[PDB]
């Protein structure tokens, strides 16, 4: 009941921000503070998703919990200075921070009143390097819908199969599928993870040498890296499978620098259609020639050397979705394969077949 | 745009 | 009519950032959204203007060309030129009603607004002329910038006095709530003038100022600012009214004198406002033997307490003040210590650098 | 706020 705690202001900053994610009702915009054997617990949540950090006590303290306003509780341990040790302790129905001669009372609300996800049971559980789980965000994230009305399509596809872990994000035009190998045998299991949920985990991966685990229950994902437990809940419903949506037999193959490819649809891109941003592609013997042209009849062509022996086609696009592809691709040289005008193409890195993107055309 | 699915 | 150049794409890119500047706002007439490109005896001229002020550069044509004008969307047209590779050659030419850009095996066809309709401040004459380095008036402009007024019905605060008196230029910034003045020594006996400028012309003119050993040459004139940096010229229309006497502003006789570190002050000051009202921000200040205590509570009842070592050795005082203001002036001090010149809890404050007197700040207490 | 004149 009277909970009191004493720490360096370093060992406090990072789990202040990691736990502030959620945030941005009033329980909602505190951190949840609990005092007990040697730690301290913070917690943020939105009611979808936690992020928890837990900070070691090795000055004295005495046990119980709080909530108190989560920007202003960080702003006032930022703005310490450097080194500050951070006496907190309750007091009545206030908070109260104190370091050298600054005092700072803050409002609380109880402990109890902090909501709380569900229990829960794990059914899957592995670990892999963080960077590995940053990639598989990193070159399929952009490819995720907001607010369609297929609710399943807001998020991202987490799916185990073999020794590999898969992402997977789609917005009924475009799809980005990336899988890695993470050195262990896995069930097959797939969860969609909220589209906030996802930003989420991307912010709390560092890139460090800290590895992350990972535990899926039927309802709930959570991951913990170091010192801190992100948990959220999963979206409901039948995700698209990529195994249909890659093209079948896409005979015809163009292959070209991507920083190249990527200038060159840049550029056409400021004369396209501010609202449809359509862009038509001429494939021909070595070449390509990017078009696209604006309601005040302004005009960008482009033409590109390029590998490409296949049959001569047009076809058209939104310029958006091919820079995403290009700019998520973070390579030399890219290959995109075609079939005919009115089907989907698919790029992916001449070099690495990891990652594969599905383009729907548009029809110009 | 043409839908994919 | 018929104008035609061929440019580096990197001789092409600073001039079309630069000239660029005045524009940005509700775009009422659309050939205020476009950049007037001129080419005249080996010089492309780009012009860009928001009706009271234009940015214009001059770039050197060193391959051939032919003379004439064109208005160009200027957004456009910087995307393209910058989304151009490194190194690449950029040929322009007129084609009846359309500008072409044409790069590698890259073209543009723009749509263009008659040269013969873009908007030209009038023809005036220069009353005053001086030159300093540009680095003497990013100092002036950046020291009182943050006090000018914005929107205010007082038109005359929403602006920068430009100020010559023997051998200084001097600026002067306020919003009738907080005044900030600072003078530099120009070198140069000047006459006395004072001009408003406004104050998107006075960050437009700050944003043109890269601190290099470009000189800059300024030229007044009774309605008109002018001035020259490298390759640039800016021209303002001033403002026309009676701006208000920094001289009656700063407090007569601040008996009450108070020394602390500019970074400890400024730190304590900031933390404090965590907890300020976020409509009012009022701090408490409570001044006694060398000692300044920082008090700051809000709706909620929260409060900031903050207890520093200062040297002070007058009467105790309570005075408020909007922690933003003070804040403002402390960013702006970029020194080591400050001095706090007060007089009673209803008199403004007076603040500088302990030690320099170039710059000084007015800041009008708040009621307790 | 006090005006500052």
């Amino acid at each position: 009941s009277h909970m009191k705690f004493t720490v360096e202001r370093e060992h406090l900053l990072k789990p202040l921000q990691q736990v502030s994610g959620p945030l941005g009702l009033p329980i909602l915009g505190n951190l949840l503070l609990q005092v007990a054997d040697g730690t301290l617990s913070l917690t943020g949540t939105d009611l979808e998703m936690e992020m928890v950090a837990r900070v070691a006590l090795v000055q004295p303290h005495e046990p119980g919990a709080t909530t108190v306003p989560a920007r202003k509780f960080f702003d006032i341990c930022r703005g310490l200075p450097e080194g500050a040790e951070i006496a907190v302790q309750l007091e009545g129905e206030r908070m109260l921070v104190r370091s050298g001669r600054s005092r700072f009372s803050l409002s609380t609300l109880p402990a109890a009143d902090f909501p709380n996800l569900d229990d829960w049971q794990s059914e899957v559980e592995f670990t892999l390097p963080q960077a590995t789980m940053k990639r598989l965000i990193e070159a399929t994230q952009f490819s995720m819908a907001h607010q369609d009305v297929r609710y399943y399509l807001n998020g991202m596809l987490f799916e185990t199969e073999g020794e590999e872990l898969r992402t997977v994000a789609t917005d009924g035009h475009r799809l980005a599928v990336c899988s890695m190998p993470i050195g262990q045998s896995l069930p097959s299991h797939s969860v969609i993870v909220p589209r906030k949920g996802v930003i989420e985990l991307m912010r709390m991966l560092d890139g460090g040498d800290n590895p992350l685990r990972v535990q899926i229950g039927s309802n709930n994902i959570r991951a913990h890296v170091g010192d801190f437990i992100f948990t959220s809940k999963l979206v409901d419903g039948r995700f698209p499978d990529y195994r249909r949506v890659l093209p079948k037999n896409p005979d015809k193959h163009l292959e070209a620098g991507c920083d190249l490819l990527k200038q060159a649809f840049a550029r056409a891109a400021i004369l396209s259609n501010e609202k449809f941003r359509g862009v038509r592609l001429y494939v021909s013997e070595n070449q390509l020639k990017i078009t696209a042209n604006n309601p005040e009849q302004e005009e960008a062509e482009e033409i590109l050397d390029v590998t490409y022996s296949g049959a001569e086609m047009e076809i058209g696009f939104n310029v958006s979705y091919v820079l995403d592809v290009l700019n998520a691709l973070k390579c030399e040289n890219v290959r995109m394969m075609l079939t005919d005008s009115v089907s989907s193409v698919q790029i992916e890195d001449a070099a690495s077949q990891s990652a594969a993107y599905v383009v729907m055309p548009m029809r110009l | 745009q043409a839908d994919l699915f």
